[PDB]
């Protein structure tokens, strides 16, 4: 095309030509755009590009264009400054603030080009942390100057200033060497006092709002780092705190300078400080009440109407009075004159807590548990807040969200805060809560309040709070509560309604569990209530029911086991006797969960006898259908082709699973009756889907049959891995279970084709290696030979395919080299080459799951072969594969791809480098040939990488990378010290001529 | 009155 | 005496189910979502021709908008048994008159047999 | 009635994928990294009339940041991405919103946890709190599940208009047109021999 025609340096640029160009971008759209779009970053990465950029700013008239070449500027100056001749450094110094003198000058320019002028004042900024002050001296003091001759000027000076404070201390941890940002941060020091000054007289003397306004955002930086003195013993308090918040330009810029000097360091001697701290609080609350609005304002309603800049101020009240108050509060509680004050602050934000606003809602929150949890162990405290307090418990109340049982985490995680809150607030006053839930629970029946919200969040509220009230108190009040919520449908027609009201009955009973178990007769009622929902169809009862079921199961499983005094047996017998009828109009998955909670109560019986004989009883079912269709199917495998057989056989193991979940070690008896023919199954159902997919291609793996077929050898292997993991007798695991279980799945694993091995047979192995790996070292040998291999080749092009196999790949090499490293060493040299190979892989990858075990395996592998000794496999693993293991470290400690991994590759490279600097090795790293006899292991090793480092990073100097191994190197012991280097040399690698002196920050 | 309460939920049917 | 201080109101719900509908990318060589939502089958009150319409939760857009025709024919997809796939030549729920084939998911076996037959019910509709 | 949104974020937390969502209702499962930026035109209706956004989806890798800042003059409005399974893109929440607002100095911004589908959460909600002293709205969201995946476009279109009140209507429904029969079973028998994505799904 022809836009592409200022890609062409052997040209002069055509300044109209950029234009087009850059006009096309910003405001065209479609091809047009995204043609200009790539010629424009083609242009600005030219790496010659920045010779150009006072051409553009002298004579474009496009601001965008001159903001393109600031950037383009910016990259030179961030990345290659020190390379330039320092004539050309001395020349754009000169062109950049020659350029912001006269955009400030020209009163038109200064007001309509906001952005560019702040883009040349942020380039300044990046030629001072190159330049100033030791190239620089007198740059602040010819600063201060130039503000006195020119109101914009000056007003321009505070945005650089603003900026460099942020640059300096704000954002500096991350982008400089230790060293470079302590210079520029003690420079920066040493020079305050006379910024401050210039910053203090703008303050006092009034002038441009908007001067005023750029000054205090520059100060609210300075408050992150300035010495407390700047701002205690000035008037600018009182500043802040009158003059600056009755107006609105300048209100929330001071609220939040006033916020950060809530968190000053500041000594709690001094009364004359303390009183300071006081008076600010004080003027600014009177302002807030006389400018802003008064504390009755109706502060959610006003949040909700959103006109102009209200819903940041409020926010920004929030953060000042609970920022202030958690730090402050001590102040005014025992002063009596500064009673007013203090319930004033609080009952602002007892009204702030009434928005409509999550995010704010869980600030203001945050800082009540902070208050009351203070009065819940402070003596002589709480009878000043009590009024405050009971205005609390009705909010909380009134906004208590959906807790996990009536998916949402950040629902649940609130709940839990708002919980804490409304205990505390409980014990503070038990007969005030009580009071307000009785009264709200009557406007419910009123019908004045009521609704499907309003009766969920004063249940969850109730519920909420067990565990605060004396047991007779808490007696009549679940009672008086169950009989409202009973006595509600009785005016509440239809069956929703209905469904609302029983769920949440439901709920309250479910957090009663101690009035629950002194009351045997109600419990028995409530669960056979329970069951008669379970054959109720609406929508959800069903599921509340059973979800409810366990719950208050978990709760009190001892009154179902015991026999109950006017009761002719344990009621586990009788919920087992009518199991068929009970959940006879259930789905699956909830048949499963109630049989999961009989589990939990059989578990309860610690006479074996009896024990086994309810699991027997329990199981009554699931065992007659399997041993009916154990014989079906063996006499006609085709059967298993019948999906509805499959999904009987699928529900069967999946109710196994769920007892055994509960059951965990007691469920031995159950698994051994299963046991020999359920692997029989795993056999046949593996034999049809090969089959299936010899038949009729890889696409059978997706049909409905044969992801039936799968289904069953998951629920297989998760019942076995679920017993394995919980079972006390380990001998008989390793006599029993192991050897057939190996023979059923490791074989068939290792024949399928790629896309029909289970994952999920990796994971069952994890959990035999963890529980056992040290009883079966020929075990694990075998289950390495079966799925090392030919998993490694299925996830080793490319780090997309077969996602679940490549994490339990790994987590399964991790527990063998945990649990049986003898297993490694009999691998065949071949194949332990491929072990390593497999861990490199494992830390190039971008996923978590795999990057951290791939980094843990290798510490790990290093471990177990510094454990062996002076022995041949421990010294030709060194001499094989230390200098990979630190090499490929450092490749991902360097690449900026896997900066997620940074402490794991840091703690793996001290350890690697720190063998060496302890004579840990006992052979030399070394060939014969390649350095003369007697070279100590240490003198080699920093040979290696400075060569390694120089062919990595041209770039560097000599200098810097001798600099940077001899300080890594000494710091080998400090992780905390290692660290900082390993980011300091990050830094470096990104710029040219890094100072080699930076590594010697440590000292 | 827990016996009122017990009368009240059994009755508490769909 | 005080004084005091869609396009779819024409037609008649026959059907209505919760689904998602896929469009096949056939130089892709693989399905795309369009949309989960309310499939619901519309009776103009004029005309009495029937068509699909269905919205995307939330955001409300049209993701399918087109007649069911008495020629289309639903098709099973080798990988569900709770789907149907079938050709559709005038779609307009992006804009101009466009082809494509579909295909839509539900909950449930039955679900997607019961949408089969109102499907065919409604094409000898019209 | 338009307005320009930028959209920024680490790579890898989603910012395409979110967009793809909203103008296809696709959900892409690879990783195709953005290069530089994609502008993108993205319509909602509602009982105010329709809106506009120009969607600037730029590049979370340095590599191909393209013009980094340069994409952010003349914002109205701004997404910031993280994802909740990685701590490093929260980290670096921060740094964006440095670079945002020196250029934009007064546009309503949204703050997205992005990938809150995956049940190993790292960025745990108690520990999300950069917006606060910044007076950005925060949302967890799922480009996956579509967990309020229009949140962030409802609050910025209240911002934008000026009322709280404004709600997604439903756009309206023309009546559609009633209307090679090899062509079309070509096309037809491929497609019923591709298996459909995320059968697991409950739709
Ligand atoms: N589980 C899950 N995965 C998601 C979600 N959103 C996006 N992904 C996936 O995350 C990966 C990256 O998506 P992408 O949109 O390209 O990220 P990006 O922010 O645009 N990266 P870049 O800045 O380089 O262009 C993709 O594989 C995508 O499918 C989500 O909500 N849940
Ligand atoms: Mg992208």
């Amino acid at each position: 095309g022809s836009m592409e025609g200022i890609l062409d340096f052997s040209n002069d640029l055509d300044i109209a030509l950029l234009d087009q160009v850059v006009s096309t971008f910003y405001q065209g759209s479609g091809v047009q755009q995204k043609q200009a779009q790539e010629i424009l970053t083609k242009f600005q990465d030219n790496p010659d590009a920045w010779q150009k950029a006072d051409q553009i700013l002298q004579f474009s008239t496009n601001p965008q264009s001159k903001f393109i070449a600031l950037s383009i500027l910016d990259k030179l100056i961030t990345r290659k400054w020190k390379l330039l001749p320092n004539d050309h450094r001395i020349g754009i110094r000169n062109f950049v603030v020659g350029m912001i003198i006269s955009m400030c000058q020209d009163d038109e320019v200064f007001k309509t080009q906001k952005n560019l002028i702040n883009k040349s004042d942020l380039t300044l900024v990046q030629i001072l942390k190159q330049e100033w002050p030791q190239n620089w001296p007198e740059f602040i003091p010819e600063l201060i100057g130039s503000s006195s001759s020119s109101v914009n000027v000056c007003e321009n000076n505070m945005i650089v200033l603003k900026l460099l404070s942020e640059e300096v201390f704000d954002f500096s941890a991350e982008q400089m060497t230790q060293a470079k940002a302590l210079h520029l941060k003690n420079s920066m020091s040493k020079e305050f006092e006379q910024i401050f000054k210039l910053c203090f007289q703008v303050l006092e003397q009034g002038s441009s709002s908007s001067l005023i306004v750029a000054t205090l955002e520059s100060l609210l930086r300075y408050l992150h780092w300035i010495p407390y003195r700047y701002i205690y013993e000035t008037n600018i308090l009182e500043l802040l705190s009158t003059k600056f918040m009755t107006s609105p330009d300048t209100r929330a810029i001071t609220l939040k300078c006033l916020t950060e000097v809530s968190n000053l360091k500041i000594p709690q001697d001094n009364d004359l400080i303390k009183r300071q701290t006081v008076l600010f609080f004080q003027n600014t609350l009177q302002q807030i009440a006389t400018s802003v609005m008064p504390v009755t304002a109706d502060l959610k309603a006003t949040y909700a109407n959103a006109n102009g800049n209200d819903q940041s101020f409020l926010q920004d009240l929030a953060m000042f009075l609970t920022t202030y108050l958690a730090r402050n509060r001590a102040l005014l509680e025992s002063d009596e004159s500064l009673r007013e004050l203090l319930l004033n602050a609080h009952q602002y934000l007892i009204q702030l807590s009434k928005i409509e606003e999550r995010e704010l809602f869980k600030t203001t929150l945050d800082y009540w548990h902070n208050l009351v949890a203070d009065l819940f162990y402070e003596p002589l405290k709480k009878h000043i807040y009590e009024e405050i307090c009971s205005q609390l418990r009705l909010v909380i109340i009134e906004n208590m969200v959906r807790p996990e049982e009536d998916k949402e985490s950040d629902t649940i995680q609130l709940y839990k805060s708002e919980r804490e809150v409304l205990v505390y607030l409980t014990h503070l006053n038990v007969i005030d809560t009580e009071e307000i839930m009785i009264s709200k629970l009557a406007r419910q029946i009123d019908g004045s309040e009521w609704s499907w919200h309003n009766i969920n969040t004063l249940s969850w509220a109730i519920g909420s709070i067990s565990g605060t009230m004396s047991e007779d108190t808490e007696k009549r009040f679940v009672v008086t509560v169950i009989k409202d919520l009973l006595g509600l449908c009785e005016q509440k027609r239809g069956k929703d309604n209905k469904a609302v009201v029983a769920s949440d009955i439901m709920y309250v009973v479910g957090q009663y569990p101690r009035f629950l178990k002194a009351h045997w007769n109600f419990l028995r009622t409530v669960i056979l209530k329970l069951f008669e929902f379970m054959h109720e169809t609406h929508e959800g009862v069903q599921d509340m029911a059973c979800d409810t079921f366990i719950k208050i199961v978990q709760k009190c499983k001892y009154h179902f086991v015991i026999q109950q005094p006017r009761e002719s047996e344990p009621f586990i017998q009788t919920i087992i006797r009518d199991i068929q009828k009970t959940t006879a109009d259930l789905q699956p998955q909830q048949v499963h969960t109630f049989y999961k909670a009989c589990g939990i109560i059989i578990s309860e019986e610690r006479s074996v006898a009896e024990r086994n004989r309810l699991l027997s009883d329990l199981m009554q079912l699931p065992n007659m259908a399997w041993d009916t269709i154990v014989e079906q199917s063996t006499a006609n495998p085709t059967l298993l082709l019948d999906s509805e057989t499959v999904k009987i056989i699928a529900n069967i193991i999946k109710t196994n699973v769920a007892v055994c979940t509960s059951m965990g070690a007691d469920f031995y008896p159950q698994l051994g009756h299963i046991y020999y023919n359920m692997l029989q199954l795993y056999r046949a159902v593996s034999s049809m889907i090969s089959a299936q997919v010899a038949a009729e291609g890889l696409i059978a793996t997706k049909t409905p049959k044969v992801r039936g077929l799968r289904t069953i050898k998951k629920e297989i292997l998760k019942l076995v891995e679920t017993y394995i993991s919980k079972a006390r007798n380990l001998d008989d695991v390793v006599k029993v279970l192991v050897e057939p279980l190996l023979n059923a799945v490791l074989e068939d694993y290792m024949n399928n084709v790629p896309d029909a091995r289970d994952a999920e047979v990796l994971n069952c192995m994890t959990t035999v290696v963890e529980k056992v790996g040290h009883m079966i070292p020929q075990g694990v040998i075998l289950i390495l030979q079966s799925v090392f291999e030919c998993t490694l080749d299925m996830i080793n092009k490319d780090f997309t395919e077969y996602p679940e196999h490549r994490v339990e790949f790994y987590k399964l090499l991790k527990v063998i080299n945990e649990k049986s490293f003898a297993a490694f060493l009999e691998l065949p040299p071949a194949a332990f080459k491929l072990f390593v190979d497999a861990i490199c892989w494992a830390f190039k990858h971008n996923n978590r799951d795999v990057e951290v075990n791939g980094l843990q395996i290798a510490l790990d592998l290093v471990k177990n072969i510094e454990r062996m000794g002076n022995v041949p496999f421990a010294n030709e693993f060194h001499k094989n594969y230390f200098f990979i293991f630190v090499s490929e470290t450092f490749f991902v400690l360097t690449d900026s791809d896997h900066k997620s991994g940074f402490s794991k590759q840091a703690l793996l490279l001290m350890k690697l480098i720190s063998l060496v600097y302890d004579n840990k090795i006992s052979v030399p790293l070394y060939q014969e040939a390649e350095v003369p006899q007697g070279t100590s292991n240490q003198v080699y090793l920093s040979q290696y990488l400075a060569n390694m480092l120089s062919n990595a990073f041209p770039h560097l100097t000599s200098e810097q990378i001798a600099s940077f191994l001899s300080a890594l190197t000494k710091q080998c012991k400090d992780l905390v010290v290692f660290k900082g280097t390993l980011r300091d040399f990050l830094v470096q690698i990104k710029e040219v001529g890094g100072d080699p002196t930076d590594y010697l920050f440590a000292e | 009155e827990l016996d009122e309460l017990m009368a009240s939920l059994s009755d508490f049917k769909f | 005496h005080f004084e005091p201080v869609t396009m779819e109101e024409d037609e008649e719900v026959l059907y209505k189910v919760r689904a998602k509908l896929f469009r096949f990318d056939a130089d892709a060589k693989e399905w795309k979502e369009r949309g989960t939502g309310d499939c619901k089958f519309l009776k103009n009150k004029k005309t009495n021709k029937v068509r699909i319409l269905m919205r995307r939760d939330k955001t409300l857009k049209i993701c399918a908008n087109h007649i069911i025709a008495p020629e289309y024919t639903l098709k099973p997809n080798v990988g569900s048994d709770r789907s149907w796939v079938y050709a559709c030549t005038a779609d307009i729920a992006e804009g101009e008159a466009e082809a494509f084939t579909f295909a839509i998911r539900f909950g449930s076996k039955e679900n997607a047999d019961k949408f089969k037959e109102e499907f065919e019910k409604a094409q000898e509709i019209n | 009635v338009q307005f320009k949104l930028v959209l920024v974020g680490d790579g890898g937390t989603g910012k395409t994928t979110f967009v793809k969502r909203h103008l296809t209702g696709e959900f892409e499962k690879k990783y195709v990294a953005t290069l530089g930026v994609e502008v993108h035109p993205l319509v909602f209706h509602t009982n105010r009339g329709p809106i506009k956004f120009n969607v600037w989806d730029t590049a979370g890798q340095e590599k191909f940041g393209g013009l980094r800042d340069g994409y952010y003059i003349q914002a109205q409005c701004a997404i910031i991405m993280f994802d909740v399974t990685s701590r490093v893109t929260y980290k670096n929440v921060p740094n964006w919103h440095r670079d945002l607002v020196r250029v934009c100095e007064n546009i309503p911004i949204v703050l997205c946890g992005n990938k809150v589908d995956i049940k190993d959460r790292k960025v745990k909600a108690k520990s999300i709190v950069f917006h606060r002293k910044k007076n950005l709205q925060y949302y967890d969201i799922s480009a996956k599940s579509n967990y309020n995946f229009e949140k962030p476009f409802l609050w910025l279109a209240r911002k934008l208009i000026g009322d709280p009140n404004l709600e997604f209507v439903a756009m309206p429904a023309l009546a559609p047109p009633e209307v090679l029969a090899a062509q079309y079973e070509h096309d037809l028998e491929v497609a019923q021999t591709t298996a459909l994505p995320d059968e697991d799904d409950d739709l």
